[PDB]
Formats: structure tokens, sequence, C-alpha cells
């Protein structure tokens, strides 16, 4: 009932997915051999629990890298459909040539996983906005499935270009080519940036030696906590659609920031208490979120908070009221009770409380400002274009894509000010 | 009591990880100390060998007196 298909893509998507299945396993008590010592997994004759997923990438090396780590035996040997030539970070490579020759079988196996369920509530994507493979094949698969299943919902946990340094110097082009098709056929664009996770694992945890394993573990905890109030009992349950209405007021302004709580180092863990006050303070903490945009420099159209643990509710409601009546300026006022709460009955393994915060704010419009700026700069000089036209794609598209981006921010800032 | 049982877990694991890394670094320092002896000794051998060879050459040259038939 209310299942979730696990579509992957790109090496980042594959790593984050491996870590996410690791977390779901050691929460649902599934040891990496695939036993127990329907929302996600699938029963398998012989007493196994094969996780319902699919992994796509133009390199079969990520195959062996993800099967090498523990909890790799969970993934069935059949879902690993991988391309050969590799896209080399070229949007057209992963969206026009290699796309139109493997995405066929991708859709075939996705449908096979789909009909096998009874109520496929929503999708789930793990990929990137930079790489050709990830961005390209991901947006193409999303367009295809949203033409396939117009009733279901969409969600993409996408990593975006960090502001300070960039991973692949053509990040703006692939980013805008992914956002020009994502903004139309996607409902929950959970944006993440590597710099925010860096600052989190350093400042708020004193961990001096962060590795991509730990960062992926943090984003895993976020993704899990997103829906954990569904597959568990709770004094007030929600799902992946009550969020959508409590989160998006419009067909476009649906790009969410993400935050998790609680997180503290070895030192400061002995002192600090643990009650709804502290969880709230870490929740609305500026740096605690996983977005390279301090939300204090904008407002929130809305925000939801899915708690976890058997705790009170008057504390929840009165602290929502307090954080809304004290930080009212940083909230927007043309909407009443612009926050939403939800409560479950199981905290994560090892604590007694948890918070997963999701925010439909107007502070990422700054991120889109910087992306459009980079695009205009690297475009007026036609920089790195003969890769994007030597593979059956005209510059025209590119231009209009940026136009669309403009309209996007042209909305956000607008609703920041308008009142009644 | 549970949170103390867990904080001691974190502390022990970290104070083992750091000692392990420091041990790795000390092993690398020892490996470089060892590598230094090769360039300390091959050069000494080549120097002594050049000394012997060039001394023998000087001897063989100087060992040319007169014939007097
Ligand atoms: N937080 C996180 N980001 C990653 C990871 N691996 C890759 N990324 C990002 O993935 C981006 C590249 O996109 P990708 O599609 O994976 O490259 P491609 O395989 O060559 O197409 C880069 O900006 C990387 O920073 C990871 O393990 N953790």
């Amino acid at each position: 009932m209310r299942e979730i298909v696990h579509i992957q893509g790109g090496q980042c998507g594959n790593q984050i997915g491996a870590k996410f299945w690791e977390v779901i396993s050691d929460e649902h008590g599934i040891d990496p051999t695939g036993t127990y010592h329907n929302v996600y997994y699938n029963e398998a004759t012989g007493g196994r629990y094969v996780p319902r997923a699919i992994l796509m990438d133009l390199e079969p090396g990520t195959m062996d890298s993800v099967r090498a780590g523990p909890f790799g035996q969970l993934f069935r040997p059949d879902n690993f459909v991988f391309g050969q030539t590799g896209a080399g970070n070229n949007w057209a490579k992963g969206h026009y040539t290699e796309g139109a020759e493997l995405i066929d079988s991708v859709l075939d196996v996705v449908r096979k996983e789909a009909e096998g369920c009874d109520c496929l509530q929503g999708f789930q994507i793990t990929h990137s906005l930079g790489g050709g493979t990830g961005s390209g094949m991901g947006t193409l698969l999303i367009s295809k499935v949203r033409e396939e299943y117009p009733d279901r919902i969409m969600e993409t946990f996408s990593v975006v270009p960090s502001p300070k340094v960039s991973d692949t110097v053509v990040e703006p082009y692939n980013a805008t080519l992914s956002v020009h098709q994502l903004v139309e056929n996607a409902d929950e664009c959970m944006v993440i940036d590597n710099e925010a996770l860096y600052d989190i694992c350093f400042r708020t945890l004193k961990l001096t030696t962060p590795t991509y394993g730990d960062l992926n573990h943090l984003v895993s905890a976020a993704m899990s906590g997103v829906t954990c109030c569904l597959r568990f009992p709770g004094q007030l349950n929600s799902d992946l659609r009550k969020l959508a209405v409590n989160l998006i007021p419009f067909p476009r302004l649906h790009f969410f920031m993400i935050g998790f709580a609680p997180l503290t180092s070895r030192g400061s863990q002995q002192y600090r208490a643990l009650t709804v006050p502290e969880l709230t303070q870490q929740m609305f903490d500026a740096k605690n979120m996983m977005c390279a945009a301090d939300p204090r420099h904008g407002r929130y159209l809305t925000a939801s908070a899915l708690f976890r643990g058997r705790m009170s509710t008057k504390e929840v409601d009165e602290q929502m009221l307090n954080v809304q009546n004290k930080n009212s300026s940083y909230f927007v006022e043309w909407i009443p009770n612009n926050i939403k709460s939800s409560i479950c009955d199981i905290p994560p393994k090892g604590l007694k409380m948890a918070v997963t915060f999701v925010g439909n704010s107007t502070a990422i419009q700054e991120m889109f400002k910087r992306v459009a700026e980079q695009f205009t700069a690297m475009f007026r000089r036609k920089a790195f274009l003969h890769w994007y036209t030597g593979e059956g794609m005209d510059e025209m598209e590119f231009t209009e894509a940026e136009s669309n981006m403009n309209d996007l921010v042209s909305e956000y800032q607008q609703y920041q000010d308008a009142t009644a | 009591t549970q949170t103390l049982e867990l904080n001691r877990m974190r502390g022990m694991l970290e104070d083992d990880f750091n000692r392990k890394k420091a041990s790795i670094r000390q092993a690398v320092k020892e490996e470089n100390q060892q590598l230094d002896k090769q360039k300390r000794d091959l050069e000494k051998q080549s120097n002594n060998e050049k000394l012997n060879y060039e001394r023998t050459e000087i001897d063989m040259v100087k060992t040319r007196g007169q014939k007097r038939p």
C-alpha cells in the first residue's frame, strides 16, 4: 500500500541511493543479507526482501562500486541496466543519443516494477544536476514517466552547483537544461548542495574528516525522515501528497529546502538537553538547512515539519505559534498559519526525538539568480557550445531555457512583496 | 545512561581512529627513513669504486718507463 519506486541515475544518485537503502535497512531491521533480524521492499520467495529500485548510468563501473559496498546484495542483479559509451558530462549525450537507445528498456523495467504494485503512490529520484548522465537521463526519464503516469506525483532529490567552487566547469549549462524540463514535470524538487553539507558536518558536528559516505548518510537521514510518518503509526499521520498541498500553492513554486534535527558533536552532546525547544531551534537554524541560501534573506511561502517520537503536542503547537509570531517578518503574512506540523510514533534508532523540516521558501530564487548569471556569462561568449550542437541540438533551445528560468524567479520575488 | 553509553562509543571509536592514522603516518616516516639509506649507500659505493678505478688508471698510466733496447 502506497509504495515508492526507487529510480536512480548518475554516480551521485547511485551513491546516495546505496546509503539510503543502508539506512532503511538498519531501521527496518534488514541485515545486508536480505532477511529480517511493503512500502519500500518486495517480498521474495525464499525469505528475502529485495528493495524495489532501479539503477541507470552510462558507465558499468558504478555497478561494481555500489555492489562492492555492504548492503549491495539487496539490489537484485536484474535492475542494474547500464549503458556502455558514457556521456562524459554532456547533456545531449545523456538526453538525445544514449537516451533514445536505452531509456526504452528503462521504461520497460520501470513499468514492470510499477504494475507489480497495488497503489504506486509516488516516485523517487536520486541524481544530480551537473553530470550529463545524471541530469540528462534523469530529466528524460521524468518526462517519460510523467507522460506515462499523469496521476502520480513527482519528486527529485537533486544536488545543485555549489556557489564557491564548481565540480564540472560546464555546470551552468547542464543545470539549466535540467531545470527547463524539471520545472514543468516535477512536484518536489528537493535541492541540496555539497557546500551546505560540508559546513554542517564541520561546524555542527566537529567532524574533522568528512567523507562522501557521511554526507550521503546525512541526506539519507533527510530522505528517510521525509516519509517516515507514513509507514509508521502516529497521532497525526501525513503522506507524500498532504505535503504537496500543504507545500505548493502554485504549479511552479514547488522547490523545497531540506533540514534535519537533531545533530551535535561529541563534546556538546553531554551538556545540551533534548526537548521540543532545542529541536525547534536546530530546525529553524540558518546553517542547519542543506541549502546554499540562508533563508533569513527571504521569506517562506510555507514550511512543514514532520516530527518523530512519542512526545506531547501542545509543545509542538505552541512552539509553531511562537516561531511564527516572533519570526513573523521572515515569514510571509498574506497566508494564515503558514506552517504545517506532523507527528509520528517512532524516533530513529538511537534517540527519542527527531525532526525533518521541509520548506517552500523564496530564498532559493537567489540560487537561480546566480545560475542564470553564470548562464548569461558563459553564453554571450558561446563558451563550450560545439559539444552542445555537434549532437543534434540547436542553440535556440538553450536561449528559451534561460527565458523560462527568468519567469521562474520573476514569480518568486513577486509573491515575496505582494500583500492584501 | 543510554546517551552516555553512546557518547563513550563515539569517543572510543574516534580516539582509536586518530591513533591508527598517526601510526600510519609514523610508518610512512619510517619508510622514508629507510628509503634514505639507499641513496646514502649507493653513492658511497659508487664513490669508492670511482676512487679505485681512477687510481688503477693513474697507476697503469704512470707505469710507462723507458725501453732502452
Ligand atoms: N553530496 C554528494 N555529491 C556527489 C557525489 N558524487 C557526485 N556528486 C556530484 O555529482 C556531480 C556530477 O554529476 P554526475 O551526473 O554524477 O557526473 P557524471 O557521472 O559524469 O555524469 C558533481 O557535481 C558531484 O559533485 C556524492 O557521493 N555525494
